[PDB]
């Protein structure tokens, strides 16, 4: 048994939004909503298809018809962008199922294109017979980007963790990739680049063994 | 030992349908060739499960949900009914497994004069859910103006009793109803019948 | 106030076993199913077990089913999670959560509605030894930094574990224009992190820039100047 859940859902502050629930026979058992900010614990919003805890803003309502819950949440506030979770607990089992989570944004300020900064293997670090290429993505909204390393235009394989965005201090997300390569591998191509997207546009740095 | 059975089944006192009272049975050896040999049931219809070679198979636990409803309203415990009981007391699942018994209770819970102990829920603002039970005494509002006293315009109180005299009709006399509800899980089977493997 | 705090959490080694408290206060625990929730890193929340206001009825997820075993004490307020035979997929925040439904005691009967109290957590990494203390490399600002109106330098903080690195500049002295990252997991188990901020092109002769590198656990701290070399 598996409740399947939209990836993510944005909308304008003061806009209602809508997050859906998809399970079989879901409109046979109850469904739980629950927000999880950043670094807290999970909160109930929804029990019992639509019953809203002691507590909780009146403009959380929910719904569970066939086999499809709905959690709305009218004139959305820029504290309510959270993860939001529904969850069912089977009649039958006595088996809870989670939802796979939302993250619902709430467009608090306008369009970031990042800033992209390429650091090349510091002499420290290939004197100790290493080399990390270093891509520091900075400065963009909303906190959604894509990297990809090449080689000569060649597209690098292997060797590439990239972090999630995460807020900075101005409210603007930053991520950060980095590539490891022996110093051979590292000398033995005329350059390497970090391409970064962000919501469809495209921007690209690189750096030289030479250089 | 023998599941406590006669404890469920020859109860001194049952339950209101609406607040339906349920007993785990665990540990013990269930005979239950006991139960489809007393040919004093008016109703024995089994789900899912054969009717004797429950006596050979064990299970986690066995739930016995007993209550006491009126004869006609007796059809309504079995899966996918509509109708007051089924809709506002005890809902039994789609795909239910297990076993739904009653009986007439005419000489045991209706006395000269009418009894008004048994009561069952009349309102409620939806359906309940397979296997819940609800003995909230919340002011049912059918009106449009809020209620927070006792009653106003369309604000009645949720439960209604049966009156249940020895007089009335076969349809309309008290009948004790019993749920066996079966459940295997990947847990040791403690509730077991006499021809299993086990002994 | 109801209260629930998990403790117990900490590193641990794979195949080797954990035991995992959570207490309560605040109201009638003995009269509530509790649960256990995880949620590993940057994933969803995982339901791991539930169990019966009387500890009578216990259910686990498939993941942790025959490993993991849940019990409370009734009397002392507690929930506890034996884990057992841990895997390298354990690592997570453990939450113990209460249901909000609570039995009046008479007659076996409960239905699990939604989990209205929570625990801030507790964290458990699972992973296989090699507690080191980072290299620190600089990252020295470039020629396509000096360019812009500002520029950009940083301190790469390498082949780490466990989790907690601190890292500061100039004994704190220097605060805006920093972003120091979450660390990324490598595949060999070690963390890695970077630390950077934005600062004046012209202020690359004057006004120095040392990152300070705290390791707790393995009692390291390193202070690296970053010069534009
Ligand atoms: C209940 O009482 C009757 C009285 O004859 C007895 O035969 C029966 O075994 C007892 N237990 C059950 C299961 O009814």
């Amino acid at each position: 048994y598996e409740l399947t859940q939209p990836p993510s859902v944005s909308v304008s502050p003061g806009q209602t939004a809508s997050i859906t629930c998809s399970g079989d026979k879901l409109g046979d058992k109850y469904a739980c909503w629950y927000q999880q900010k950043p670094g807290q614990s999970p909160v109930l919003v929804i029990y019992q298809d639509s019953k809203r805890p002691s507590g909780i803003p009146e403009r959380f309502s929910g719904s569970n018809s066939g086999n499809t819950a709905t959690l709305t949440i009218s004139g959305t506030q820029a504290m309510d962008e959270a993860d939001y979770y529904c969850q069912a607990w089977d009649s039958s089992t006595s088996y809870v199922v989670f939802g796979g989570g939302t993250k619902l944004t709430v467009l608090g300020q306008p369009k970031a294109a990042p800033s992209v900064t390429l650091f090349p293997p510091s002499s420290e670090e290939l004197q100790a017979n290493k080399a990390t290429l270093v891509c520091l993505i900075s400065d963009f909204y909303p906190g959604a980007v894509t990297v990809a390393w090449k080689a000569d235009s060649s597209p690098v394989k292997a060797g590439v963790e990239t972090t999630t965005p995460s807020k900075q201090s101005n409210n603007k997300y930053a991520a950060s990739s980095y590539l490891s390569l022996t110093p051979e591998q590292w000398k033995s191509h005329r350059s390497y680049s970090c391409q970064v997207t962000h919501e469809g546009s495209t921007v690209e740095k690189t750096v030289a063994p030479t250089e | 030992n023998l599941c406590p059975f006669g404890e469920v089944f020859n109860a001194t006192r049952f339950a209101s349908v609406y607040a339906w009272n349920r007993k785990r049975i665990s540990n013990c050896v269930a005979d239950y060739s006991v139960l489809y040999n007393s040919a004093s049931f008016s109703t024995f219809k089994c789900y899912g499960v054969s009717p004797t070679k429950l006596n050979d198979l064990c299970f986690t636990n066995v739930y016995a949900d007993s209550f006491v409803i009126r004869g006609d309203e007796v059809r309504q415990i079995a899966p996918g009914q509509t109708g007051k009981i089924a809709d506002y007391n005890y809902k039994l699942p789609d795909d239910f497994t297990g076993c739904v018994i009653a009986w007439n209770s005419n000489n045991l819970d209706s006395k000269v004069g009418g009894n008004y102990n048994y009561l069952y829920r009349l309102f409620r603002k939806s359906n309940l859910k397979p296997f819940e039970r609800d003995i909230s005494t919340e002011i049912y509002q059918a009106g449009s103006t809020p209620c927070n006293g006792v009653e106003g315009f369309n604000c009645y109180f949720p439960l209604q009793s049966y009156g249940f005299q020895p007089t009335n009709g076969v349809g309309y006399q008290p009948y004790r109803v019993v749920v066996l509800s079966f459940e295997l899980l990947h847990a040791p089977a403690t509730v077991c019948g006499p021809g299993s493997h086990h002994h | 106030e109801v209260q629930l705090v998990e403790s117990g959490g900490g590193v641990v080694q794979p195949g080797r076993s954990l035991r995992l408290s959570c207490a309560a206060s605040g109201f009638i625990f003995s009269s509530y199913g509790m649960y256990w929730v995880r949620q590993a890193p940057g994933k969803g929340l995982e339901w791991v077990a539930v169990i019966w206001y009387d500890g009578s009825n216990k259910y686990y997820a498939d993941s942790v089913k025959g490993r993991f075993t849940i019990s409370r004490d009734n009397s002392k307020n507690t929930l506890y999670l034996q884990m057992n035979s841990l895997r390298a997929e354990d690592t997570a925040v453990y939450y113990c959560a209460r249901d909000l439904s609570s039995s009046s005691g008479w007659d076996d009967y409960y239905y699990y509605y939604g989990m209205d109290v929570w625990g801030q957590g507790t964290t458990v990494t699972v992973s296989s030894a090699s507690t080191k203390g980072p290299s620190v490399f600089p990252l020295a600002p470039s020629s396509k930094s000096t360019s812009g109106g500002t520029a950009a330098l940083g301190c790469l903080v390498k082949d780490y574990f466990p989790e907690p690195v601190t890292v500061s500049w100039n004994s704190g002295a220097l605060t805006s224009g920093v972003h120091t990252f979450p660390a990324v997991l490598q595949s060999s188990g070690l963390y890695s992190l970077s630390s950077v901020v934005t600062v004046p092109s012209s202020s690359l002769g004057t006004q120095t820039y040392i990152c300070n590198v705290n390791h707790k656990p393995s009692n390291t701290k390193v202070d690296k100047r970053v010069e534009p070399k």
